Order: C-alpha cells, then sequence, then structure tokens
C-alpha cells in the first residue's frame, strides 16, 4: 500500500487522461447509421 | 453494598485542565494529524489537488 500510493499518484493521473478519452469515444459514438453509431 | 439511589446520572461533562482532558486532546491531535499527513501526501502526489 505505501508502494501502491505512490503508484495510485500515478495511477489517478492515469486514469483522469482515460476518463478524458472514454468521454470523447462515447461523443463520436453519438455523432442515420451514423447518428445511430454516434 | 445495601445502598438504593432512586436516579443514576453518568454525563459527558469535563473541566479546564482535567486529566481526562489531556487524553481527548491527543485523540484529537493524533486523528488530527493523520488527517493532516493524509490532505498533504495526497495535495503533495497530485498537481493543484482541491
Amino acid at each position: 500500500q505505501a508502494i501502491y500510493l505512490k503508484e495510485l499518484k500515478q495511477s489517478i493521473k492515469d486514469f483522469t487522461n482515460q476518463v478524458s478519452i472514454f468521454r470523447r469515444d462515447y461523443e463520436k459514438n453519438g455523432p442515420m447509421e451514423r447518428l445511430r453509431r454516434f | 453494598d445495601q445502598m438504593i439511589v432512586h436516579f443514576s446520572m453518568d454525563g459527558d461533562y469535563i473541566w479546564k485542565e482535567s486529566n481526562e482532558y489531556k487524553t481527548q486532546e491527543e485523540i484529537r491531535d493524533t486523528k488530527k494529524a493523520l488527517i493532516k499527513e493524509a490532505m498533504r501526501k495526497q495535495e503533495s502526489e497530485e498537481p493543484g489537488a482541491n
């Protein structure tokens, strides 16, 4: 857990980046066949 | 014991600078220190932690 806490700060930054990427992917899916695909 | 008490009341009232009060202060300080370390470490580890 102490080692994991250092890992967790790095992971939290990675997780925020991943969440932003996921939101962008969801917006792309939302954007006819294209509207249905978006 | 053979002693009868109509009403018995136990309460959390402490006078200033009591021996018991010092122990309570230590408990608050220890909890605060853990909270202070946790808040500072998370704030230090992250960038501009809110």
